[PDB]
């Protein structure tokens, strides 16, 4: 080992980590790559999604350039701090942390030519601004944008490889209710107050499954109002016994409306699944205005007995083929 | 790299043996030491196993009280100790080490005991 | 031209007294502010705070930092924060709050040739917002941001909003599905405490609740109840077991409302302006039950026909005074 | 304990062709499973060290399959130098050995 | 220059300058003044029985190492300086989790004078014990203390004296009252010596009075409490033939008193005794349990020429709404005043 | 008397190796625990752990740190910690602890002058502690904490309680809102790991938990539901509704109570004995819905004789039922 | 004087030492043999599909730079020794979240014997991600894995094994069986290769097999749904004229029904499709459901109004006399078969 260690001890004197590689003749290209460990829960009642990747990335310096025949020196994670790193940071992670267990998961190696490779595990939670039009059957594409921070275009120039973002098992993550369809990557030039930044973003395309909201809202929903639809077959003078099921069903309607709310954001627009429980909310209170209006006319019901349910019909092959 | 054993003996039954394997090239205090049956056309079968760093030692349950292994550092050499033999143990005995994946990669020339008249 | 950038940073770099203020004892140093807004996360009225990601930049002239050869606009590492003078600029309203570190520690120095020092920050924040829920949920909010300067007073540090109203921006482009940014104040002001007078910039939003949510979630369910008790008058009289579990129900779907409203809110000791609407609404639906019971008790259609034209007034008249007060 | 049977005991094939060995644990042994050779009256040597890992020296004609409980042993072709029964181990637990599996050629 | 002339003072305070040692270890004591500008008080969380302040905690000592002979009369100096000489390792005793906060700089504060005399204000979040009885909830009234003191150093070392009068030494700002269940009454100070078993410790101590305000639990305990048994003391008004009408009256208001008192006790920590507002839900349980218990007499006495207005049930329109009448007098005048 | 304090640290900090444990190679330094019980927080169910607030006290002897000239106990900055060895005690259950660090780091150093270092420092914690819930909520809890050296071995190192039972002090005026300490032990006692013998001390408590908050929560409602179907009898038979109405509600609530009891409680998979109560009374309310069914069926298709047994059969078996649960478990 | 002996030999051990280079860089592959030793097999959180394990990983390696002679052979040292020194960087593959404990001192130990091989071991508390087929809900069988490896050194260079035999190379103590739901089986373990776009690394994994035990569904989700299938049965033992008292029983029935269908899967995930408790749920909802259109059915064909005193009254129906045995029977054939082919898989 005394021949790799006078070629580190040569390398790192006479070396300035807070300058980056030609300071003053050409901006430094850093070839980014991204490898997906996980994409985690995709949160909706907050907007944001966990993403856990092995970020990695390979500029040209100089500096660190060594003869000799030895090709590649697979360093650890000690020598990060000694030498010049990019400032590569996340302009929409709310928050994102290494892990540093048992050793910081950063790697360093070093080619004869200059070529440094550093690669470190990150886990990031992005925001996705998620339109809640159409909920249930959501799509969405959920962005990561990265970028240097105090380095402007001038300065630092990042780019993208062919064999670039590369997702793994996409069997195994931790998507529940949604589906990974595709990626796509772009880069882009954004001003801001301080000068002209590269921004790369990876654009994640995901679509969301009916899933659990089509047995706990959807299916249970519908079997109330189905179940208000078997008070016309009840004779008309047993009054209390129509009347206490017209009231159970719509005080669950109103308790399952506002369960089904609790999965729901505090969001202002209407969706497709609040629209579906109001259009069944709103025949549950025609069909106790229906039976009520009976009960004066004898101090007809079989037309409202059919009418209810094709009324219904007809409407979930509006609202089914319209939001798919 | 080289694993050595003595040559073969001629033993009376009741009696008792001792049975060496040499090792050169390596030392002893970082692998261990698998020792292991063979009888005339027929498998293998592993007697016992050593941890020379500290002196840990485990048999076969068919073997238990039957045989018995000392180590000596500076004599690069493991020994046997078979007390109780029968006539019945007329086989090849194999020395042999922890490899790569848990095998037994480098092997002895084996030593063949007799147990006749 | 890289070997000559070493010799004028460590030039620069020797002899720094990084304990010292640029002109110690002598004139204040001018501090412009820079806050870019991101994003406004979560506007809590349980804890009463907003959560806030803006991008702080801060420019002052240090005449220690000036070099000459090189014309260009030395952007440093953001490890030299450690070795150069920063301002000791703090949030008073600050709950919790962090510099993010993925990559490295979010953070930008640019030395400028005439000692202009560039500070920049990514600075994710919880800043208190008191809120006077008098109006809920048709009221409006002021949530304010206050920047200040600890240890240093008027004559050794001075704030101001460099840009003027340039100096915040993003502050509009938030995007709240709750809530609506009105307008944004940047004022500059000198809080005077025990141990002497700091400047002061408070940054303050204009929130304006947004009642979409609330108007389906809770004024409907509402409202609706009420005519389902309204069913009850048109019900004969001689069907008690009718109009009694029809009026029973009516009163105790309000209350579990009431109940199922204010658990998400924080224990206020005022009446809210929805819980003089649940409480409104709900003497409307006790007085249909009353109605019943004095109707059976005159019994064992005159007066029950008088209820039917009477509870449509006052009931649209009620909502023609609470949509004109606080709307 | 954990024995190893090996299928079959014997076989008879000629030079150039295809055989696969067969060795089933009794219960669950991951990848540490041994592919030894007997050549006779020699000393054994290893050919697979592991599940599906060639160790040194040997051709690349030898070749293993490795699962939760059942191991194969393949040859591509089979070669005037492979006199030998090849012995299949276990090294999950304390090792055991199969019975072998000889071979002859015509 | 002239920023160098400040420079060689500050070189020169710190040769042979050692901060593990208290100014005047072998000599005499080592006088801490103390106060605390309380800038906003937090809000008290009643399930943990703890509260939140946040302090700008001021000390000031005299250490006659740094004094200094220049052209300046105090040194306005930064957090790093702070970290080379001594301060006190003062600590509250009844803390929970407290923290400094440090964005974008450590919000400390150096002003060392000509004379020796120290100043080091911190900006601190406080999060405090407060041991609460209520057996009065929900009209309790707590002083939540605060307690600091010196951690390592004993009354031979270390003492501490309030700075201004013992009334003006903590003061509270009007702007920070982020109380919302209670209202700050007032402040009183003390200062008491605490032996452990390493020593005895001068104490500083400040107790924060405060009273709950009522108005929250009148919506939504008192208010649904009184108006669900008006409610149930509606069936004495009715046919008495009416037989399901009556137990939907009956049961039903059972039902939502269970369910109120479920909920009324959800926030509230798990103490061992009842407090006054359980006190209060089973006297109402009382009224609504017992209607139901007449609705069952008057079934058992009638008969069906047609009935008879029950007897039973004209007393209780008149007794049952005044015992509930007078007990609304008893409790909101006994636990109130 | 300040330049002898100075020079005096100065030559006991100079050559002082922090990787060398006191009488290296020789025999194991004796660690006296001084345990300050402060307050213990919260007695959580749910995450099995209970958060304590202590001011842990290590004390030893090290031979190098012998200042003499000095007749005083020369308590030191908290930031000398970071030069002197201190022993590297752990605790086994620990979750999740820290150190306070307002306004600087609790921590107390103070140097005998015969080498004995008093090593003080305020630690919150949150020990994990397993719990039997097979009788709750009359049960008692015993929570442990074991204090355990890491690296160094038995013949490295030795702990014993200082004062005997002094060493745990402060723990008779610790109120637990909704439990009680009875009892607390003291053991001093050896683990063997693969790696050695390990010293380590438990200082563990028994809590009891009060009944109080239960029975008028918990149990008086659950006493009481079931007194609504015992009103059930006193209603004629042909009032259908009437009964029906007044038997599905007493069924229902002590279902919705059953879960709404069990939420605040982790996923267990044994019968707790707050559950078998709920259950039993769940039986009781059950039986008065059978028995107005077979009245009904009785009366139509095929008596008062049934309404009458069981208006005195149902407060005998129910009152013999408390009998039984309230002499079992408590 | 007597500690100025070890003081001479640690500062050798460290003179010319250089940390960033694994021994034997240019001879040999380094051999890091590991061993786990579970302290406590935490909570497993089935809503974020993790576990929590408290570990004692130890890791052991061979250093020719660390020959020393001296009067001991094992030097059990302090702990920032370690930070001096060359250690190997494992990480855990499908760790989300791993604390290494910190209290009071460092938890970790360095132990360096004379011949060169060293020692290691730390305390840390592992939140790994185990991946769940919540198919066969409740009654369900996993294998959590535990996968870690090396990360900045490929399998030229760093190669890991296993102290002890594999068998007994990771082992549960007995006392910590902090799992409250599940219930653990035993371990296994096993080695391989991840490919990489770096390269080759050499991983190990380990499998903890968990079986749930169903005590708590039982008494919450199943007992309460068996319940209120009886629930809705006995309305058939009413009369034909009693319409106020069977709708009371139609219609709480499946409303407390579907309130523990939504109770039921609070805790349970987004799970895309359906457990099998959800199929018990659904069997559930339908035999609660054909109670009610039973009595719709029965209320259409009552004639009269009035109900037996002894005119000529209403005669039972035989809608009600085939439901009364009909109903308990194949609920209870249904019962028979869907505990049979779920408890015995
Ligand atoms: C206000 O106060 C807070 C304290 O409450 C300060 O926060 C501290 O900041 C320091 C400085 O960055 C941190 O120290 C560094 O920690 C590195 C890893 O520690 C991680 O472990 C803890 C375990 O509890 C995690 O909780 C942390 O994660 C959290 O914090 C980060 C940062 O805020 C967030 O981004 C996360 O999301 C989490 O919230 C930590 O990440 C550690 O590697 C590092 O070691 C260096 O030490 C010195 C520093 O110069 C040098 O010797 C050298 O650079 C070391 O690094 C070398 O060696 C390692 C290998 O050991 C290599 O990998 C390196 O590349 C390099 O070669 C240092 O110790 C501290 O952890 C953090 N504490 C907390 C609680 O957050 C704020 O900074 C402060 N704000 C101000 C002053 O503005
Ligand atoms: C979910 C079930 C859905 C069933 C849907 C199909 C239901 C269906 O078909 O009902 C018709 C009939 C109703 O019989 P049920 O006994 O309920 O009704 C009698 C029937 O109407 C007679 O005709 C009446 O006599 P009458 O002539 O007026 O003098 C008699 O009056 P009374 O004697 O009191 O004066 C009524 O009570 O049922 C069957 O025949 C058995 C079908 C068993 C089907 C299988 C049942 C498991
Ligand atoms: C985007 O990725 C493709 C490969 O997926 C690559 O060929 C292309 O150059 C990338 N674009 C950019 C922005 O470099």
């Amino acid at each position: 080992e005394g021949d790799v260690t006078v070629i580190l001890n040569n390398l790192l004197e006479g070396y300035d980590n807070k300058l980056r590689p030609d300071i003053g003749v050409k901006p430094t290209l850093i070839h980014t790559d991204m490898y997906v460990n996980s994409i985690g829960p995709v949160n909706a009642i907050n907007m944001e999604y966990t993403i856990d990747i092995f970020f990695a990335q390979t500029w040209y310096d100089r500096r660190l350039k060594f003869n000799s025949t030895i090709k590649v020196l697979r360093l650890n994670s000690n020598m990060v701090g000694k030498i010049w790193i990019p400032d590569t940071f996340f302009r929409n992670s709310k928050k994102a942390d290494a892990h540093w267990i048992t050793t910081p998961n950063r790697m360093l190696r070093i080619w004869n030519d200059g070529r440094v490779l550093y690669t470190l595990r990150l886990t990031i939670d992005a925001e996705c601004q998620l339109q809640l039009h159409n909920f249930p059957m959501d799509e969405h594409s959920c962005p990561l944008e990265f970028s240097s921070y105090g380095y402007p275009r001038e300065e630092i120039v990042y780019q993208w490889k062919r064999s670039s973002v590369e997702v793994g098992d996409t069997r195994s993550w931790r998507l529940y209710q949604f589906s990974f369809v595709g990626l796509r990557n772009t880069t882009e030039v954004v001003k801001t107050t301080s000068g002209d930044y590269v921004v790369m973003s990876v654009y994640f395309d995901l679509s969301r499954r009916m899933g659990y909201f089509t047995i706990q809202t959807y299916i249970p929903c519908t079997l109330i109002v189905v179940l208000s639809w078997v008070s016309f077959w009840i004779n008309k003078d047993a009054v209390p016994a129509r009347t206490s099921l017209g009231i159970t069903t719509v005080l669950t309607m109103t308790t399952l409306s506002t369960i089904a709310r609790k999965s729901l954001p505090k969001v202002s627009y209407v969706t497709a699944m609040d629209l579906f429980v109001s259009v069944c909310f709103i025949f549950v209170f025609s069909a106790l205005v229906e039976y009520g209006t009976l009960h004066y006319f004898v101090s007809m019901d079989s037309y409202a007995r059919i009418f209810f349910p094709t009324a219904f019909c007809l409407f979930n092959l509006v609202y089914w083929v319209s939001y798919l | 790299v080289q694993l050595q054993q003595s040559g073969a003996e001629l033993v009376k039954p009741g009696a008792s043996v001792k049975l060496s394997c040499t090792a050169s090239g390596f030392n002893i205090k970082d692998t261990y030491m698998y020792w292991v049956k063979q009888r005339p056309e027929q498998g293998l079968e592993w007697i016992g196993r050593i941890d020379p760093a500290n002196g840990d030692t485990k048999y076969d349950p068919k073997f238990q009280g039957k045989a018995t292994i000392t180590t000596d550092t500076f004599s690069n050499t493991a020994y046997l100790q078979l007390s109780s033999l029968t006539s019945e143990d007329t086989a090849v005995y194999y020395c042999a080490r922890k490899g790569l994946r848990w095998a037994m990669d480098y092997w002895g020339q084996g030593t063949s005991v007799t147990v006749s008249t | 031209n890289m070997s000559l950038v070493k010799e004028t940073v460590d030039r620069l770099l020797k002899g720094y007294d990084i304990r010292l203020r640029p002109d110690f004892g002598g004139p204040p140093v001018a501090v412009g502010m820079n806050i870019d807004i991101a994003s406004i996360d979560m506007v809590s009225e349980v804890n009463m705070d907003y959560t806030l990601t803006m991008y702080f930049q801060q420019a002052w002239r240090d005449k220690r930092l000036s070099y000459n050869v090189i014309p260009l606009n030395l952007t440093l590492d953001n490890r030299v924060a450690d070795q150069l003078w920063v301002p000791d600029t703090y949030f008073l309203n600050d709950k919790k709050s962090f510099v993010h570190g993925v990559t490295v520690k979010n953070r930008m120095i640019r030395l400028h040739p005439d000692g202009t020092v560039l500070y920049g920050l990514r600075i994710t924040t919880t800043a208190a917002c008191m809120m006077d829920l008098r109006r809920y949920p048709l009221d409006e909010q002021n949530c304010t941001l206050e920047i200040e300067s600890y240890g240093y007073t008027t004559d050794d540090i001075e704030f101001y909003w460099r840009g003027d109203d340039n100096a915040v921006t993003g502050v509009t482009k938030i995007e709240l599905p709750q809530f609506s940014i009105v307008d944004y104040k940047l004022i500059t002001k000198k809080v005077v405490f025990s141990t002497g007078s700091y400047p002061r910039l408070s940054l303050s939003f204009k929130l304006k609740r947004n009642i979409g949510y609330f108007i389906l979630q809770t004024y409907m369910p509402s409202i609706l109840i009420t005519i389902l008790s309204w069913v009850s008058f048109w019900i004969n009289y001689d069907a008690s077991a009718a109009r009694v579990a029809l009026g029973i129900t009516t009163v105790l779907t309000m209350t579990t409302i009431n109940t199922h409203l204010r658990e998400t809110l924080p224990k206020i000791p005022y009446v809210k302006a929805i819980d003089m609407y649940l409480m409104g609404c709900f003497v409307f639906v006790f007085m249909a039950l009353l109605e019943y019971a004095l109707v059976n008790y005159i019994f064992f259609n005159a007066i029950d026909r008088w209820s039917r034209i009477f509870f449509p007034v006052v009931f649209s008249f009620f909502n023609i005074v609470y949509w004109l007060y606080y709307v | 304990n954990i024995v190893m049977t090996q299928s079959p005991k014997s076989m008879s094939m000629s030079v150039g062709e295809r055989v696969t060995l067969s060795c089933k644990a009794s219960e669950y042994v991951g990848t540490y499973v041994s592919w030894y050779q007997q050549k006779p009256e020699q000393s054994p040597k290893l050919l697979i060290y592991g599940a599906s890992n060639r160790y040194t020296g040997v051709p690349d004609r030898f070749t293993g399959s490795g699962s939760a409980t059942d191991f194969t042993l393949t040859i591509g072709s089979v070669q005037a130098e492979d006199l030998a029964d090849y012995h299949c181990g276990q090294s999950y637990s304390y090792p055991t050995f199969g019975a072998g599996t000889k071979l002859e050629l015509k | 220059n002239n920023i160098t002339i400040f420079t060689r003072i500050l070189d020169r305070l710190l040769d042979g300058y050692d901060n593990r040692l208290r100014p005047g270890l072998g000599d005499s004591i080592t006088e801490v003044f103390t106060n605390i500008y309380v800038t906003s008080f937090g809000p008290v969380s009643d399930t943990d029985m703890e509260y939140t302040i946040d302090v700008f905690f001021r000390q000031k000592w005299k250490d006659e190492r740094l004094k200094f002979k220049g052209p300046m009369n105090i040194l306005r100096l930064n957090n790093l300086m702070a970290s080379k000489i001594w301060t006190p390792d003062t600590f509250f005793h009844n803390g929970k989790k407290s923290v400094a906060h440090n964005m974008t700089m450590p919000n400390k504060l150096l002003r060392i004078q000509d004379d020796g005399t120290l100043l080091y204000t911190m900006r601190l979040t406080v999060q405090a014990e407060c041991p609460m009885h209520l057996e009065d909830f929900p009209m309790d009234a707590h002083s939540c203390p605060l307690k600091f003191g010196s951690y390592a150093y004993t009354t031979s070392e270390v003492t501490y004296i309030w700075t201004y009068n013992a009334s003006d030494s903590v003061q509270v700002a009007p702007d920070g009252s982020r109380l919302n269940q209670y209202d700050l009454l007032g402040q009183s100070i003390g200062k008491e010596t605490i032996k452990s078993s390493t020593g005895e410790y001068t104490v500083m101590t400040a107790h924060f009075h405060l009273k709950r305000k009522i108005g929250y639990f009148v919506i939504q305990t008192y208010l649904p409490c009184i108006m669900t048994v008006i409610l149930s003391q509606v069936s004495f008004w009715l046919n008495r033939e009416s037989v399901p009408a009556r137990t939907v009256f009956g049961v039903t208001t059972v039902l939502t008193m269970t369910t109120l008192s479920i909920s009324a006790r959800n926030s509230l920590p798990k103490v061992a005794y009842a407090t006054a507002m359980d006190w209060f839900i089973a006297v109402c349980y009382a009224f609504v349990f017992s209607a139901l218990i007449e609705f069952a007499t008057v079934n058992y006495f009638t008969k069906r020429t047609f009935n008879s207005v029950s007897k039973i049930d004209r007393m209780s329109r008149i007794v049952f709404p005044v015992l509930f009448g007078t007990f609304n007098l008893v409790y909101w005048a006994t636990y109130l005043n």
